[PDB]
């Protein structure tokens, strides 16, 4: 992104998947498998 | 006024709401610019 | 600053002293002598 600086891009997605962890099956796994780096899990 | 108008597009890349508005809506340009810089810092 | 990132802090002051150059005597020199790095002029 180029909005502020590298702060609310990945932290928001990380906390979103964290909320998903706290509270579907194939999509709940797609959302985390899609973004770790390229290889992590 | 050649650099007076471009500021209206430069500062938008950013709570000093009242000062920001009075900067977007204006001899006093140097004074308000230095005031805004001092206020932000 | 910690507002967006290192963009509208020094550019705005540089263009402000540039406007001053384009359009006082002791203060017009104080405004530029006060900020180059620590030593430049």
């Amino acid at each position: 992104n180029r909005f502020v600086a590298d702060w609310v891009i990945e932290r928001i997605r990380w906390l979103l998947i964290e909320i998903l962890k706290a509270s579907e099956d194939q999509e709940y796994q797609r959302l985390i498998h899609s973004l770790s780096n390229v290889k992590n899990q | 006024d050649e650099y007076v108008q471009e500021l209206k597009g430069l500062i938008r890349k950013h709570e000093f709401g009242h000062q920001k508005v009075t900067f977007l809506s204006q001899s006093p340009l140097l004074t308000e610019g230095f005031k805004l810089l001092s206020s932000l810092v």
